[PDB]
């Protein structure tokens, strides 16, 4: 009966085997987790930092990345949730010739106490490295949009600045627009 | 300025 | 006979791997329990609790077993006191069967030596309505043994027992409890 | 069959050897995580720090035995998006403080966003040792030195650390007019000038 | 008045 | 209020 047994025995690694993969997906989360608190900002200015410039715009010229979306940031500790989501290879109009920056409505654990729609003054801002010029760019949502109003999913469609940055001055050394694989892009939500 | 993403 | 033996010992080292992986993942809870109250912490005073559930909860209050709620601790200052919310929702004491219970509880902080005592900052509590509200505060009893400094985890609970009817939160005209949800909203002054 | 059961038998315990090993690295990323959820518990982000330190007789002896010659407090912040620093205490002292005083320095930290931060540090720095009877705190202070390398741009993920050696004499802990430990537990306070 | 619960 | 480096 040693057939039964290594039967049995093969039966109940198998199961660790998964159930340990499943443990280690848990543990990933859980790290991304304390990775998205980390980089939360609760005061409605965020600073994004994004690395791999380089291989992240080849990412996005093939079909394997399409965009990239910026942790969660609030207004308030019990404010508005926001995100960003970047195109390094553009969206709609600036597809191929702009980087393209939306905000992302998300839905708040209490945003049925908060105002709606939202209508917060919302401001871009590609960071050069160097003592100043970066390109500035702001907005105010369109209430009549319903990407602004409650969220009654998980985020609402995103809306910003397809046209925001032109790929073109990236490249330019003028501005640090990009140092050692590294841009920096800053969103400031204006208090209200 | 803000422009529904597509 | 030796084969046999393999399978054995195979065996013994299944059932360690078994056991100890039951131990990660109970690990794993606990890292992930305590990442959530770390998110759900202010440093300011101020807190806004979330309940959900109200309902069900509430039944677990009238015949449930939980006796009480206790929401994530928070703070009146990164370094000031630590303090979190009892709730009874059937309610407690006095106020069980006609109100809902809200106690503020001063908990044991790392930080407790460097603090003023006993415990002097006024409190305010409010139940919130989406429509738009009920408040309630209060100077804290000085000669209560709820604000002197922790001798253990957290000191007694105090506030107020008749803090809000229960038969105005099931009433239509207010939004206390909306899509089953309550906020309780706590300002300690600084 | 024989040779059935001889290889289930074998590559059953190479799968055995399998899980014991990723198990136990798993163990250890999550030791980790529990370590970095602890650091950003204790982290500040607004110039001012105030690190607890407990059983201060305890690591006393382990300096003066050596088997703990410093410590570094969790990694603090001028603001949410400013410089990354930490403390690093000498419990019997360093260099011209060693055996005779707390020596107390500050550490420049890689912090992630160095490149938009101005170089080199020059906010003011200010330790403090708390007396838990609130009659005299040990305060001292100062301007960074600007042509030294630990205020500079940090290369590495720290720069040399940098503060006041003989920041406070070992005799003073069990001072009589008031003792700055106190239920074995010690309380120092950094204020750098986020302006 | 604040008061105690019966904990 | 000059700092002194640590012994590193």
């Amino acid at each position: 009966l040693d057939r039964e047994r290594i039967l049995s025995l093969e039966q109940r690694v198998v199961e660790l085997q998964q159930t340990l993969a499943q443990k280690d997906q848990a543990l990933g989360k859980l790290e991304q987790s304390l990775r998205l608190m980390e980089e939360a900002s609760f005061d409605g200015t965020f600073l994004w930092k994004i690395t791999n410039v380089t291989r992240r715009c080849h990412e996005s010229a093939c079909g394997r990345t399409v965009s990239l979306f910026s942790p969660a940031f609030y207004t308030a500790k019990y404010g508005y949730k926001l995100c960003l989501r970047l195109y390094l290879n553009g969206d709609g109009t600036g597809k191929r010739t702009h980087l393209s920056l939306f905000i992302v409505i998300m839905r708040g654990e209490y945003d049925a106490l908060l105002p709606w729609p939202f209508r917060n003054k919302v401001t871009f801002m590609l960071l050069d490295q160097n003592n100043r010029e970066h390109a500035i760019d702001a907005f105010r949502p369109d209430l009549s949009s319903a990407s602004f109003q409650r969220p009654q999913s998980e985020t609402n469609v995103a809306s910003g600045c397809p046209l925001f940055f032109p790929l073109s001055k990236l490249q330019s050394p003028k501005h640090a627009y990009v140092k050692d694989d590294t841009m920096f892009l800053k969103c400031i939500v204006e208090t209200s | 300025v803000p422009i529904q993403c597509t």
